């Protein structure tokens, strides 16, 4: 994979170099961030687009591919900002707000699926916290293979290769990092466009540090990538949700 | 009639002193040009350190509360777009003090025929005249040299009748439409390469003052290219980019579009609110709107894609971007879109063409911010000038992107009503011009600006006639909301789809002092422009009769 070392290059080249005239906007973004105990970003796509329109054309292409290369593609970057040698240090999660155009709720069919959507309706409700796994390790019932499998975003089914079989791998939670996640449900707003039909509502799942960021009931404007997952309920029949990255409430709203 | 330099040197010489300096720099008036020339101008001022006073005058008659009020010091006054046309001679009154008259007033202008008493009779300037209209000009030259000081019977009747021989020919000048011959601003570059600066933001200035007026006409500027283009080519940040990079990180030439606001909006709604395909693909009726989307059916850009903004558009549809017009506009008539134009990249932060940025300032000057009403409102332009003035920094980015949100939303308005307009057929066309009056119409506010009216009124003569056989007709608009009545009329002028024989010489300047000379009806020439007056709902339709007949065209 030098095609990722290629990429994420590129994305250390516009932590490092990027300037708004003359403080960096991002690289302080990142400090400031990691002392609070924050350990996000957020990049902002404007000053994206005009470091490189290039990483842009790829991340508006496939988004799921590319994203976590651009998360570690940051923690690689605060390790040699907020800690020196010669821990632990989670991947930060980026959560990009973005002007763009605003694509109504009623006009997502099809077609833009993986492909950055901004959007705005006012949420329902908020769904109880669960967590997803990060990092967890895994031994085998038989020959105990110590696995640490690293688990990434964005469902995946455990290898089965070190009779033996068919899928005889245990998860340890002893150790394994676990993260956070929502369920938001979003009602499109009362105003556009009902007409004579109750509106329809994307369920979304935001994770990390965008989790109990808002309140129910409180108009907000979501990005995040657009994607289906399958939850049996045919055929096929793949149902529609909407993954945040990041989320924005509206003025102000603290 | 002067060099530029030595002109500059005598500045020099009456400048300096302590508690200095004392000089007023006029800057006049609404004129984005003024704009353009004074900021280069103060820059230049401050390379040197000279102490100055920048007066942001909106009224001509405004003029005459400030000369007459406040002058104590000032041996050296400078002055901008003002005295082309009516003389300040006789307007402030001078008198003259102390030959070597301790004040120079420069007066700085790009309208044309200057004032006859101006240039000849040296006492407030040191005119500007040079180099434009030098010329001769032999017909202001006999104007004085013959009239001053100026068997016997046969002598005295062939004196006079020789005096009245030389005042027709003389009535002929002065007596004429105004048109601008070369922007202020290219000549004080000029005035600016004789001492050496070739700054970028400086060049920057130039090409903004030069692209300040080519939603109106050119005239010259068509052949002004080769004055700033080599210019261009006189500099260069790098050899090649080396990219970006984060600094210079300078303008360049790119294939730009009188299309509007291509890289702050999104595409679809460029076209659609863009002042020369208004025209020409009837995008006021219903059944031409069509014919835009028939375009991006050639295109084969997605309509959805046409509605998303410019940023974000994706790469390969930038890239084919000067292709595909090639391939398509040619179809529709709209073959003149592409200029060689001028583009400043800020990187990071995006870039801006030569053009748009000047629809951010003129966006600045009307928002974004009986006769104690007009003086406070005229008061808040004057206020709201330095709003814009602000805006030419590079270091302040911050608030021009409020302009960009402002320029788009006037558009939205003036592109709406403009409809209005022509789904009534409100245009008249009479005989032997074409008028319009504004009777009603949403959000007059923004109308209140002389430069509202003159985008609205441009867009409108530029929807009228394509050309649209026959007869190029200048246009009169009308707009009221408060102040009891004020009726601001603007004067306008004819225009050519790009095949311009004649720059036609607008006509109202001279039409409405005829008028303020005979029962002078509520007519106010109280703006700066002689194009445009004032006029009450009382009087504003005998003087309508009154300005159809006599026609002087």
């Amino acid at each position: 994979d030098d095609d990722n070392t290629e990429i994420i290059k590129s994305f250390k080249n516009f932590i490092l170099e990027f300037r708004l005239d003359s403080q960096f906007i991002y690289r302080d973004q990142l400090r400031n961030n990691i002392l609070v105990k924050n350990y996000s970003l957020t990049v902002n796509m404007e000053h994206l687009i005009g470091y490189n329109e290039d990483i842009y054309k790829k991340l508006s292409d496939e988004p799921s591919d590319i994203i976590p290369l651009f998360e570690t593609a940051i923690t690689q970057v605060a390790k040699r900002i907020s800690i020196l040698s010669r821990n632990s240090l989670p991947t930060f999660q980026l959560i990009l707000n973005s002007n763009a155009n605003q694509i109504p709720l009623r006009d997502l069919d099809s077609e833009h699926v993986s492909k950055i959507v901004r959007l705005s309706g006012i949420i329902i409700s908020t769904s109880v916290l669960s967590s997803r796994a990060t990092y967890l390790s895994i031994m085998c019932r038989n020959c105990r293979h110590t696995t640490s499998i690293t688990i990434n975003n964005f469902t995946v089914s455990l290898p089965r290769s070190c009779n033996c079989g068919p899928d005889p791998y245990i998860i340890i939670h002893e150790s394994s990092k676990f993260i956070d996640q929502q369920f938001l449900k979003l009602q499109e707003i009362p105003e556009l466009v009902p007409v004579g039909e109750m509106p329809r509502n994307l369920t979304m799942t935001c994770d990390r540090y965008l989790t109990n960021k808002v309140i129910p009931g409180t108009r907000v404007t979501i990005v995040g990538i657009y994607s289906i997952y399958n939850s049996k309920n045919g055929v096929a029949i793949r149902t529609p949700y909407i993954k945040i990255l990041g989320i924005q409430s509206d003025v102000e709203t603290s | 009639i002067s060099q530029f330099s030595e002109a500059y040197n005598k500045i020099l010489r009456n400048s300096s002193s302590h508690s200095s300096c004392q000089l007023v720099i006029f800057v006049s008036c609404l004129n984005i040009d003024a704009l353009c020339a004074t900021k280069m101008l103060s820059l230049l001022f401050k390379k040197q350190l000279v102490q100055s006073q920048i007066v942001p005058i909106f009224g001509y008659s405004e003029l005459r509360r400030h000369y007459s009020q406040l002058d104590d010091n000032i041996n050296s006054l400078l002055l901008v777009g003002f005295g082309g046309v009516i003389d300040l001679e006789a307007f402030l009154e001078i008198d003259p003090q102390e030959q070597s008259f301790r004040r120079d007033i420069y007066v700085l202008d790009a309208h044309r025929p200057w004032n006859l008493d101006n240039i000849f009779g040296s006492q407030i300037i040191q005119c500007f005249d040079d180099g434009t209209v030098d010329d001769t000009l032999g017909e202001q030259k006999e104007a004085y040299y013959k009239l001053l000081e100026l068997n016997d019977l046969s002598k005295r009747k062939q004196r006079k009748k020789q005096i009245h021989e030389y005042e027709g020919v003389l009535e002929e000048y002065y007596s004429q439409g105004t048109t601008v011959v070369n922007s202020i601003s290219a000549q004080i570059y000029s005035l600016l390469s004789a001492i050496g600066e070739t700054n970028l933001s400086n060049l920057w200035l130039n090409i903004l003052g030069t692209t300040s007026l080519d939603i109106a006409y050119a005239q010259v500027y068509n052949r002004l290219y080769p004055l700033l283009q080599d210019e261009v080519k006189r500099l260069t940040p790098s050899s090649r980019n080396s990219v970006k990079t984060p600094d210079t990180l300078t303008l360049n030439i790119q294939p730009d579009y009188y299309l509007f606001l291509l890289r702050h909006s999104s595409l679809y709604d460029s076209f659609y609110y863009s002042n020369y395909v208004n025209a020409k693909l009837s995008l006021w009726n219903e059944n031409g709107k069509k014919r835009l989307h028939k375009m991006f059916a050639r295109m084969g850009i997605p309509l959805s894609t046409a509605q998303e903004t410019w940023l974000y558009m994706d790469h390969s549809i930038k890239r084919e971007l000067g292709i595909i017009f090639d391939k398509n506009l040619d179809r529709y008539g709209l073959q003149d879109i592409i200029r060689d134009g001028f583009v400043r990249t800020l990187g990071y932060r995006g870039s801006i063409s030569a053009s748009e940025f000047v629809e951010a300032l003129t966006a600045l000057l009307e928002v974004g911010n009986s006769a104690q009403k007009l003086t406070n409102l005229r008061k808040r332009w004057v206020s709201n000038f330095w709003l814009s003035w602000d805006a030419l920094d590079d270091r302040k980015v911050e608030l021009l992107n409020r302009g960009i949100q402002l320029a788009q939303d006037l558009q939205r308005a003036i592109f709406n009503t403009g409809v209005a307009i022509l789904e009534k057929k409100l245009i008249k066309h009479l005989r032997i011009y074409r008028l319009c009056v504004l009777q009603d119409g949403p959000d007059l506010d923004l109308y209140r600006n002389p430069l509202t009216l003159l985008r609205l009124g441009n867009w409108l003569i530029e929807c009228c006639a394509e050309s649209e056989d026959k007869q190029l007709l200048p246009m009169v608009l009308a707009s009221i909301d408060e102040n009891t009545d004020t009726y601001l009329v603007a004067g306008l002028t004819p225009r050519y789809p790009r095949g311009t024989k004649k720059p036609i010489l607008n006509n109202f300047s001279m039409a409405f002092q005829q008028i303020t000379a005979e029962t002078d009806a509520k007519v106010r020439i109280d703006n700066f422009e002689s194009s445009i007056i004032e006029i009450r709902r009382e009087d504003l339709s005998p003087f309508l009769e009154k300005l159809t007949l006599s026609g002087l065209l």
